[PDB]
RNA sequence: ACCUCGGAGCAGAACCCAACCUCCGAGCAGUACAUGCUAAGACUUCACCAGUCAAAGCGAACCUUUGAUCCAAUAACUUGACCAACGGAACAAGUUACCCUAGGGAUAACAGCGCAAUCCUAUUCUAGAGUCCAUAUCAACAAUAGGGUUUACG
RNA sequence: CCGAGCCUGGUGAUAGCUGGUUGUCCAAGAUGAAUCUUAGUUCAACUUUAAAUUUGCCCACAGAACCCAAAUCCCCUUGUAAAUUUAACUGUUAGUCCAAAGAGGAACAGCUCUUUGGACACUAGGAAAAAACCUUGUAGAGAGAGUAAAAAAUUUAACA
RNA sequence: ACCCCUAUACCUUCUGCAUAAUGAAUUAACUAGAAAUAACUUUGCAAGGAGAGCCAAAGCUAAGACCCCCGAAACCAGACGA
């Protein structure tokens, strides 16, 4: 081994917090997507025609 | 064998409690807290409850 | 039955003669594992396979670069049977930022920043 | 059938193959020595 | 726990015995007149025996017999060493108050 | 022949291993018979399970045992003991965590 | 239970849960605990203590009443000094 | 498996088979005695402590023995149970003797030592006695650890010991407001002359004690220091604030503590009084809050809980209408 | 014969673990009559029901197993009957080859298939018989193989 | 077509029993308690979906009993990304063989039970054919390449 | 085209079926998932909602999604039959 346990004890904790904080925020974050004018009226498209 | 009895306070409350007895044994006075008084009180055996 | 197997701790106290076989010096020991996935975990059991899992060889054959550190080692005690071990050697160090782009991992176990 | 049987149970293919494997080899005394002087 | 270190440190019952010539079972009989003059030799036979470091396991009497009455007393001995036994029976001879009545008979 | 013997297992054993945060009341054991003593911070009910008198952390050593004078049968037992020899026994204490309270200003009188 | 009666086309309600459980508005069933009129005299003070309590009930079988009884069970009730008015809500709940 | 013992195994050193042969414990206490010691001694296991912690006078006294027992009314009083001892003269044989030693124990344990000399050590050499004098026809004493309010402690104290310069010091060990290391001096007396004291050069006033109300039970030290040579030094609470550890630091060379002395002090009027008139503050008033109650994370659904669930969770006591 | 509960082994060391499995025990008594009331926090017989332990506080003083609901009785407090098929139909047995229906190879008999206890065969050993004589012949206690012809078992 | 006729009606009787249950495509998905109950059901466990926020698994040291083994439990780190909770919910839930520790049987059974683990009820290669042994898995096209498991071995009696 | 190589029909019921277990000659047509409680999603309005009643401590109103077919021996009523 490279490292003692003792050397070992700690030294990825900033990381692997960091890591959970990350795969917490995806965890919170999940919200419904947004809604736009803009799809609902360009269904109004399909009697597009031409005149 | 045991019988359950209804020793009834002697205070004059109606307060009664059940106790175990000896069916071959002598009808039961025992001083007993009555909460209604708020005192230990005297209760007689008045009649037998049940047979166990 | 069946249970987990406790290897005792002779079997990881390395010899001169495996020094001399295998080539790594106790001192200055090696910092980082390639270690590959060469057997199945199907027909193992499950806590095999979850240490695979941890260890990120779902694959096999796909060398994976893990930490030569005491857990690391429990884990891959746990789970030696199922993998290839080989350490990591850097003949240039470390690639630096401007050549992480043009590293290859030669078969030997070597890391060149030239490719 | 139970660990111990009356018969030899048959092993575990497996069990089979690491009894081949570790099989005792005798060392290989040098040129024959009878032959030899 | 048994594999720690500390495994079995709370066992005593093998500290509990619960059940080179030398002698057999050796019972002293006093037969006295006296029960005060009984009961203080024996008294002093058992002090002689626990200071000297011998096992005694009973110091029981026999029944009264009526043919006035004499107390009988017995001191159960296990345990002795060519010259402790010497020491022990020379002292219990020279140690005698007063007329009475000592034995070095055997069980049964 | 054989009747009875149905019954199933009483779920007993420790409930907090030594480390384990134990608030006040958390029962620590549950023996059938006396395997691990009452330590400090740590009492007995009825049935001889062990229960934390206060919050904090579980531990368990080995200490001489001393049992109360009127436990004639213990008492005999250490009677018939060699001079140089101890009885010992495993007990679980609760090292308290918090302090019992702090002093607060109130009011500036 | 009739999911529709034969008279009205309605659902109705299990009494033997109303004669047995009070429902908290905010979704909690209370009971008493079986046995606590029985054998007084062969019961220890603290079995007969845990026996004259006022207990919840489970997820499912709170799931259970609710599909027993009727959404008129299942009301705001202002009654005048109802005992668990105070009971009837939850308060400083953490999902 | 088995891992072998760390160390020596208790009861192995007399494990014999002549169990028979060797003596046993015939009585509990010994068996006690015994265990005690045991426990003292340290082990390589996990244990409790762990977590939860001249030839003349020899000549005299055996003169002196003798002379007592060839007393034969003495030994009438002994044997009825009778005789007695003089307290008074007890007292001062032992304050002699090794007072000093059992009041640098209960210094120890007072924790004076460890906050104010943060652990170093000493030992009150000098029989030093101190004692406010209450009203005029008596006075209060004040021993390593006694009890005295501040009513009675309002006026300086009267000091007297056998002994040839000396510096008196009074702290508060404990009295501080702001800073909880710091601690407030009271009266601090430099270069006695022998043993008289109203010609000690009065460095900082008295104060008498001032512990808040509820604040628990504060310890007043009485400081006395063997002086060598005199040294020039240097009703504000920034000015009495400070550190006797660093303090003492400053002095060390010509100054050695060779006396002690400490009381107990709590509430009292005289404490308003000296927070108002003097002081001139608002006394704090301190009140010992313990915490809240813990109370597990509370469900949905408290299955198999009481009633009782719901108020321990509730936090007004009072009926609430929601948006009625 | 058993049906509920409990103790020990199987199940050695947290918990948990069956059986027509190997053994044992219980349907309460003795005690007192705070053996009261309340209440943090916990355990839990793998669900629920039920069952346990318990600080603090108040009040007297200075304890060690069996069963629900409804229903009844009592002014009530409380109490009862069985529910031992012991999670308990409030109250119901024999018989059917005269039988019927729905199914079941998840379940019997013949048969097939496993197995070889039993059975049969062959060797090894000589105890031994065979007038003596082991082995011309036969054969005990056993051992080792083989067969799948019986009786069984699945 | 009589151990109780036939027809109509109640009647679409009832059936925990048998059979059947019709477009495409993707994804997640597998072995206790009570019960007139073991051909069923309810609860649990598992499973699916959606949601909340925050630790989850692995895990060394320390720790877990006297009486009279393999291992297990517990968790700092670390490898990791999952866990818990909330809402809703069906279905599976009295399996097989293999290795191992046992029990019963006969140290029989492709025999019957309990436990740990694996595989099968899912792909492919191999062991002759082949649910359960070994190799191996995450999906498509290729007229490229390196591999995995993977083939039985044995011939033997003179005598001074 | 065959010859070569690979390849043990389908359904159902089962731990497991090429199975020498069930069903099916074949074609056409017909022939089998009906709904609440509570959720969730999307609107409306919002301490109020709803076109009386009802609910409401963000609720209420509306909509969307979700619960099969065939088969006994029987029982009874009333007729019809020597
Ligand atoms: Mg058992
Ligand atoms: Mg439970
Ligand atoms: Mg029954
Ligand atoms: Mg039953
Ligand atoms: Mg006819
Ligand atoms: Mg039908
Ligand atoms: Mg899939
Ligand atoms: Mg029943
Ligand atoms: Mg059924
Ligand atoms: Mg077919
Ligand atoms: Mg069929
Ligand atoms: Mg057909
Ligand atoms: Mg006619
Ligand atoms: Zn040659």
């Amino acid at each position: 081994p490279y490292m003692t346990r003792e050397q070992e004890r700690g030294h990825a904790a900033v990381r692997r917090r960091e890591a959970f904080e990350a795969i917490k925020a995806a965890a919170t974050s999940k919200f419904p997507p947004h809604r736009f004018i803009a799809d609902q009226l360009d269904h109004l498209n399909v009697t597009k025609k031409w005149s | 064998k045991n019988i359950l009895v209804r020793m009834v306070s002697e205070a004059g409350t109606g307060f009664c409690f059940n106790t175990k007895r000896n069916r071959l044994r002598e009808k039961l006075t025992l001083l007993h807290y009555d909460p209604v008084v708020k005192q230990r009180v005297l209760f007689v055996e008045k009649k037998k409850i049940r047979s166990l | 039955k069946f249970t987990r197997s406790r290897i005792p701790e002779k079997v990881f106290q390395a010899s001169p003669e495996d020094h001399e076989k295998y080539g790594g010096d106790p001192q200055n020991p090696h910092k980082l594992h390639i270690v590959t996935r060469i057997k199945s975990t199907r027909r193992r059991p499950y806590w095999e396979k979850d240490i695979i899992k941890m260890l990120g060889l779902e694959k096999a054959h796909t060398p994976q670069v893990h930490k030569n550190i005491p857990s690391v080692n429990a884990k891959l005690k746990v789970v030696k049977h199922l993998i290839r071990i080989k350490p990591l050697k850097l003949p240039q160090g470390l690639p630096a930022e401007e050549n992480m782009s043009n590293t290859c991992l030669k078969s030997t176990g070597e890391l060149v920043v030239q490719w | 059938s139970k660990a111990v049987t009356r018969h030899r149970r048959v092993m575990h293919f497996q069990r089979q193959k690491l009894m081949a494997v570790t099989e005792y080899i005798p060392p290989k005394p040098a040129i024959h020595p009878s032959c030899l002087p | 726990y048994k594999t720690k270190p500390t495994h079995g440190i709370g066992k005593y019952k093998h500290l509990i015995k619960a059940e080179d010539y030398e002698y057999g079972v050796l019972n002293i009989h006093l037969t006295a007149y006296d029960m005060t003059l009984a009961e203080s030799y024996a008294q002093y036979v058992h002090n002689l025996c626990n200071s000297l470091s011998i096992k005694v396991e009973e110091s029981y009497a026999m029944p009264t017999k009526t043919i006035l009455t004499t107390h009988e007393r017995v001191v159960q001995i296990s345990g002795l060493s060519a010259t402790f036994a010497e020491i022990f029976l020379e002292i219990i001879q020279s140690s005698l108050p007063e007329g009475v009545r000592l034995s070095v008979k055997e069980h049964t | 022949k054989n009747l009875g013997g149905k019954s199933s297992g009483r779920r007993q054993g420790i409930k907090k291993m030594e480390g384990h945060y134990v608030h006040a009341g958390n029962i620590i054991a549950t023996q059938r018979h006396f395997r691990w003593h009452p330590g400090a911070h740590v009492g007995v009910g009825k049935n001889k399970c062990l229960y934390a008198l206060e919050e904090g952390i579980v531990r368990y050593t080995k200490e001489v045992y001393v049992p109360h004078p009127r436990n004639t049968e213990a008492v005999d037992l250490i009677t018939r003991l060699p001079k140089g020899a101890v009885l010992y026994k495993t007990f679980v204490h609760v090292v308290p965590a918090k302090p019992e309270g702090t002093f607060k200003l109130v009011a500036m009188l | 239970l009739t999911y529709f009666s034969a008279r009205k086309g309605k659902r109705k309600t299990v009494k033997a849960v109303i004669d047995r459980f009070l429902r908290l508005h905010c979704g909690l069933w209370v009971r008493r605990k079986a046995g606590y009129k029985k054998k007084l005299w062969k019961k220890t003070p603290a079995r007969k203590k845990r026996l004259r309590e006022f207990v919840f009930c489970n997820k499912t079988q709170s799931k259970l009443l609710d599909k027993m009884t009727t959404s008129f069970w299942k009301r705001r009730n202002w009654y005048v000094d109802d005992p668990y008015q105070k009971y009837h809500d939850r308060t400083n709940l953490k999902v | 498996r088995r891992t072998p013992p760390l160390g020596p195994m208790p009861n192995s050193d007399i494990d014999l088979s002549n169990l028979e042969r060797l003596e046993k414990y015939r009585s509990f206490d010994r068996y006690r005695r015994r265990a005690e010691q045991e426990a003292q001694a340290p082990h390589w296991w996990r244990t409790y402590r762990e977590y939860f912690g001249r030839t003349q006078q020899l000549l005299e006294r055996k003169q002196a023995i003798q002379e007592l027992r060839a007393n034969v009314e003495e030994e009438r009083a002994a044997r009825l149970r009778t005789a007695s001892v003089p307290l008074d003269a007890v007292r001062a044989e032992w304050e002699r003797t090794c007072g000093p030693y059992h009041k640098q124990r209960l210094a120890e344990y007072y924790g004076l030592y460890r906050d104010l000399f943060h652990g170093a050590t000493f030992v009150p050499r000098v029989p030093l006695h101190v004692a406010y004098a209450v009203g005029e026809d008596d006075l209060m004493p004040v021993y390593c650890g006694n009890e005295v309010t501040p009513t009675e402690a309002a006026q300086a104290p009267e000091v007297t010991y056998e002994a040839e310069l000396w510096t008196l010091l009074l702290t508060s060990l404990d009295g501080h407001l702001l800073e909880p290391d710091a601690e407030y001096l009271h009266w601090l007396l430099t270069n006695i002359p022998g043993n008289r004291v109203a010609e000690g050069q009065v460095t900082c006033p008295y104060l008498p004690p001032f512990p808040a109300r509820g604040s628990g039970i504060h310890r007043l030290a009485f400081l006395l220091f063997k002086q060598d040579q005199p040294i020039d030094f240097s009703y504000q609470l920034a000015q009495r604030t400070f550190r006797t550890f660093d303090f003492y630091k400053k002095h060390q060379e010509t100054m050695t503590p060779a006396g002690l002395s400490f009381f107990q002090c709590r509430w009292d009027d005289s404490v308003t009084y000296i927070f108002h008139q003097l002081l001139d503050m608002r006394e704090p008033v301190f009140e010992f809050v313990r915490p809240p109650p813990y109370h597990p994370k509370q469900k949905r659904f408290p299955h198999r809980q009481p009633l009782r669930y719901l108020d321990r969770y509730r936090d007004s006591h009072e009926p609430t209408y929601g948006i009625y």
